C-alpha cells in the first residue's frame, strides 16, 4: 500500500431503472390502418402454422 | 483557458486512454465486453454529433443511443439483442461524466 | 356403407387433368374450376377464411395437386452484417459457428462472402461500397486464415437458399429464407421473386462448352480454393451430378495445376480443390435474364434466374 | 392424403419408456395400414451386430416418426418425400443440434441397451452429419488400433489412441463416445467387418493404382492429369511389383472395386434428412426426407 508513480480515474456507468412519462398532443399524426392479413406459413404434418 | 489539458496520457491523439480503449466498436467482437469509457474516446462517436442540432435530437430519439448497456445480467455486457431494451442515455449526446 | 360412399365421394375426384373446350371466349365455369389454384393469404375474416380455405388439412381445399409448400428457414443476424440494401432474392451463406449456444446466426450474401476473400489481398467496387468495413465480417468467422489453411472452409459453410422476407430492424436483423421448395415471396400482394446472382461470380456453364434440352437447369454454387483466396463461384448447367462434377474438374483444369505450381502441397490436407453443391432446379429456357442491381452510388451486372425452386444439398469435393 | 401407419401389438413401464420417445422415429417393414409388431424398427437385425446389413436394412426399409402409443396400439406417421415433418432429439447419446444442418440416420452403435425399449423395439441413431462421419471415423480408427494392439501390443499404446477416439469435437460441443474396451478378436462385434472391408480395399489400392497409371499412359495424352498426378505419390508405392497373375490381378481388382463402391454408399451417410428450423427450447426441428 504504496502510491504508485501514477493516478487513476476510475469511470463507470450506472443503470437508473426510471419510469418515465410520454406525452403527446392532440391530433399529432394521421396513422393509416390496413386491414389484416392471415396466411399460412408452414405446413408440416402435425401442425399448422398460420 | 488558460491550459491545454488536465492530463496528457488520455487527451493526446496516441496517447494512452486512445490505444487502450479506443479502436472501431463492434457488435460481433470475441471478448464483446462493455467498457464503459468507451463513449468518450470513440473518433467516430466524437464526430458522429458532428450533424446540426435537431438532426441530433431525432437520431436520440429515433434509435438506441451508442455504446450502450445491457441491464438485468450479472456483468454489464454491450447490447447485441437490442430487442427489448429501451433505455435513454445523455452519455453519448453530451459527452461528459458526473 | 352408405356413408362410406359419402366419404369416398369426398375423397374421390382429383383435379381435371384434360377438359374438352369449346371457345376461349366463353370461359366456363368447368375451366375456370380447373385453372384455378387456392390462394396462400387472405383477409382476416371468417368469409375470406373460409372462401381461401387455408384451414384445410394437409393442403388447400374450400368448403396433392402436384404442387408442394415451401419451408422457410428463420435466421437472426446482426445489423451490421447484413446490408438492409440487398435484392430480396439472393442466395445465402449460413456460417456455423464455433459456439455452443449462439441464438445469433451468420449468414453471407455473395457480395458480403467476397469481402472476406478480398481483404489480405466492377463487382468489388460495389462489395466495398456496400459494406465498408471488412473487419466487422472477418470476426463472424473466428479463424478464418486457418480454415482457409486446412481447407476446411466448404464443410462449415452451408447453403440455405435465397432469401424472402428482411425486416428492416435496428440491431438484430430476422430475415426469412426457403431452404427448401418452391420461391415465392410472401407479400400481402403477392409478387415473384427473382434469385439475383452477380454476374462475374455467375459463369455459365452450358454456353462455356458452345441437342436435347431438358427442362430443369440446375444452378451449382461452388468454392473452390485459390492462391489468391478462396472463390465463390456460380454455375449454371442442364446436366445431372454425375455430369457435373466431371465439366468442372475440366473447367477448373487450369486453376488446379495454378494453384499445385505456385504452392507445393506440403501437407496432406491441401489437396482438396473445394466442393460444389446444386442449389436447385429451374426452367431451362427462360433462365438467367440479365439485369442490374442499382445502388446509390454505382450499379454492377447481375444475373436474374426467374421462378427457382431451392433445392440445396451437400458438398460434393472436386479435387 | 392418409399418412398414418397403426401397428397393433402394453403397460405402465412401457407406457412411461414409449412416452419419453413420442418424437424420435424408427423404420417399419411395409407402407401398408396395420402391421405386426416384428415389423417394427430394427429388431430382426440387432440382437450379432454388424453395421452393413444394419445400413442396408436402414436405408432399404422406409421409415417413420411415432406420435402416440396407446395400451395396446402405436399410432405412427411414416415420413414420404413429398411433405415436411417434426422431431425430436430425445435419444440416449445427446448431441444437439443445429438449425439448417443435414440430419442423419445411422444404425445404433453405441450400446443395444442405450437405444431401445424393452417390451421387441429398436430406435436407430438420430444425428447431425459432421458428427455422423467424425464418429464413424473414430469407430472405424477404434477398431483398428484396438486389433492391431491386441494383435502386437508394441505398436500403439492404449492411451495413445484413447486421447483422440475417446471424444469428438463439433462446433465447441465436445461430446464423448462409449468405446468397447474388450472387443474380443475374430470379428464377432459391431464394427468388426467394416474395418475388415476398409483394410482390405486399403492394402489393394496400390495394386490398384499402378495398373490403372500404367493402363493409362499409353493412350497418349486426353489430359495432363493423367501424368501430372504421377509425382504427387510416393515413388516407392509407385515401383512396387508389377507383374502377377492376370486372372488374379483381374479377381484383385473387381473385389476391390465392389468394396470400394459398398464402402463409398455406406461412407454417404445414409437417409439424409434436411432440418430447416431447430429450437432447443422446444427441442423440435421442422426436417423432411432428402
Amino acid at each position: 500500500k504504496i502510491h504508485p508513480g501514477v493516478a487513476m480515474t476510475v469511470v463507470r456507468t450506472d443503470e437508473i431503472l426510471s419510469e418515465n412519462i410520454l406525452f403527446s398532443s392532440r391530433a399529432s399524426t394521421s396513422m393509416f390502418i390496413g386491414t389484416p392479413n392471415v396466411s399460412r406459413r408452414e405446413a408440416r404434418v402435425d401442425a399448422v402454422t398460420f | 483557458e488558460y491550459r491545454s489539458t488536465v492530463n496528457p496520457w488520455a487527451s493526446q491523439l496516441g496517447s494512452l486512454g486512445d490505444i487502450m480503449y479506443n479502436s472501431s466498436y463492434r457488435q460481433t467482437a470475441v471478448p464483446g465486453l462493455y467498457s464503459p469509457c468507451r463513449a468518450f474516446f470513440n473518433k467516430e462517436e466524437l464526430l458522429r454529433n458532428n450533424r446540426g442540432l435537431y438532426n441530433m435530437v431525432n437520431e436520440y430519439s429515433q434509435r438506441l443511443g451508442g455504446h450502450p448497456a445491457t441491464s438485468n445480467t450479472e456483468v454489464q455486457f454491450v447490447v447485441i439483442a437490442g430487442t427489448d431494451v429501451f433505455l435513454e442515455q445523455p452519455c453519448s449526446f453530451l459527452q461528459e461524466a458526473f | 356403407r352408405r356413408r362410406l360412399q359419402r366419404r369416398i365421394a369426398g375423397l374421390l375426384p382429383p383435379p381435371a387433368r384434360r377438359l374438352n373446350i369449346s371457345r376461349g371466349s366463353e370461359f366456363t365455369r368447368d375451366v375456370r374450376g380447373l385453372v384455378e389454384e387456392h390462394a396462400q393469404a387472405s383477409s382476416l375474416s371468417a368469409a375470406a377464411v373460409w372462401r381461401a380455405g387455408l384451414l384445410a388439412p394437409g393442403e388447400v381445399a374450400v368448403a396433392w395437386s402436384g404442387w408442394r409448400p415451401p419451408v422457410f428457414g428463420d435466421f437472426l443476424i446482426h445489423a451490421s452484417s447484413f446490408n438492409n440494401a440487398e435484392a430480396t432474392g439472393t442466395p445465402l451463406f449460413q456460417f456455423k459457428q464455433s459456439d455452443p449456444f449462439s441464438g445469433v446466426d451468420a449468414v453471407f450474401t455473395p457480395l458480403s462472402l467476397f469481402i472476406l476473400m478480398n481483404h489480405g489481398r466492377g463487382l468489388t467496387r460495389m462489395a466495398n461500397l456496400l459494406y465498408d468495413s471488412p473487419a466487422t465480417l472477418a470476426d463472424l468467422v473466428p479463424d478464418f486464415g486457418r480454415l482457409v489453411a486446412d481447407r476446411r472452409f466448404h464443410n462449415f459453410i452451408t447453403p440455405v437458399g435465397p432469401l424472402v422476407e428482411n425486416i428492416k430492424s435496428t440491431y438484430l436483423n430476422k430475415i426469412t429464407t426457403v431452404v427448401h421448395g418452391p420461391v415465392v415471396s410472401k407479400a400481402i400482394p403477392r409478387s415473384t421473386v427473382k434469385v439475383t446472382v452477380p454476374q462475374e461470380a455467375f459463369v455459365d456453364l452450358d454456353a462455356w462448352l458452345s441437342q436435347p434440352c431438358p427442362a430443369d437447369a440446375r444452378l451449382y454454387v461452388a468454392l473452390t480454393y485459390e492462391e489468391a483466396g478462396p472463390r465463390f463461384t456460380f454455375f449454371q448447367s442442364s446436366r445431372g451430378h454425375c455430369q457435373i462434377m466431371n465439366i468442372l474438374r475440366i473447367y477448373y483444369s487450369p486453376s488446379i495445376m495454378h494453384r499445385y505450381a505456385v504452392v507445393q502441397p506440403l501437407h496432406i490436407e491441401e489437396l482438396t480443390f473445394g466442393a460444389v453443391a446444386c442449389l436447385g432446379t429451374f426452367s431451362a429456357t427462360d433462365g438467367w435474364r440479365r439485369s442490374a442491381f442499382n445502388y446509390r452510388g454505382s450499379s454492377l451486372p447481375v444475373v436474374e434466374i426467374d421462378s427457382f425452386y431451392s433445392n440445396v444439398s451437400d458438398w460434393e469435393v472436386i479435387l | 392424403m392418409d399418412l398414418k401407419v397403426v401397428v397393433s401389438l402394453l403397460y405402465t413401464d412401457e407406457i412411461a419408456k414409449m412416452q419419453q420417445r413420442i418424437g424420435c422415429i424408427l423404420p417399419l417393414a411395409s407402407t401398408h395400414g396395420t402391421q405386426n409388431v416384428q415389423g417394427l424398427g430394427l429388431g430382426q437385425v440387432y440382437s450379432v451386430p454388424d453395421y452393413v446389413s444394419m445400413y442396408n436394412y436402414l436405408s432399404d426399409c422406409t421409415l417413420a416418426v411415432l406420435d402416440e402409443v396407446s395400451v395396446d396400439s402405436l399410432i405412427l406417421t411414416k415420413i414420404v418425400p413429398g411433405q415436411t415433418y417434426a422431431i425430436k432429439n430425445k435419444y440416449q447419446p445427446f448431441f444437439q443440434w443445429h438449425g439448417t444442418g443435414s440430419l442423419s440416420v445411422m444404425p445404433p452403435v453405441f450400446g443395444r441397451e442405450h437405444a431401445t425399449v424393452k417390451l421387441d423395439i429398436v430406435f436407430p441413431m438420430v444425428l447431425p452429419t459432421p458428427i455422423a462421419e467424425e464418429v464413424l471415423q473414430k469407430i472405424l480408427l477404434f477398431n483398428v488400433y484396438s486389433r492391431v494392439v491386441m494383435q502386437a501390443p508394441g505398436n500403439a499404446d492404449m492411451l495413445d489412441v484413447h486421447m483422440h477416439l475417446g471424444s469428438v469435437s463439433y462446433l465447441g460441443h465436445h461430446y464423448e463416445l462409449a468405446l468397447p474396451e474388450v472387443p474380443g478378436p475374430l470379428g464377432l462385434a459391431l464394427l468388426d467387418n467394416l474395418s475388415l472391408y476398409f483394410c482390405i480395399m486399403v492394402t489393394l489400392l496400390p495394386r490398384a493404382s499402378m495398373r490403372l497409371v500404367r493402363g493409362l499412359i499409353r493412350h497418349e495424352h486426353h489430359d495432363l492429369l493423367n501424368l501430372f498426378q504421377e509425382m504427387v505419390p510416393d515413388e516407392i508405392a509407385r515401383i512396387d511389383l508389377d507383374d502377377l497373375s492376370v486372372a488374379d490381378d483381374l479377381s484383385r481388382m473387381r473385389v476391390m472395386m465392389t468394396y470400394l463402391q459398398s464402402l463409398a454408399s455406406l461412407f454417404n451417410l445414409g437417409p439424409r434428412l434436411a432440418t430447416a428450423a431447430y429450437s432447443q427450447e422446444t427441442l423440435t426441428a421442422t426436417c423432411w426426407l432428402r
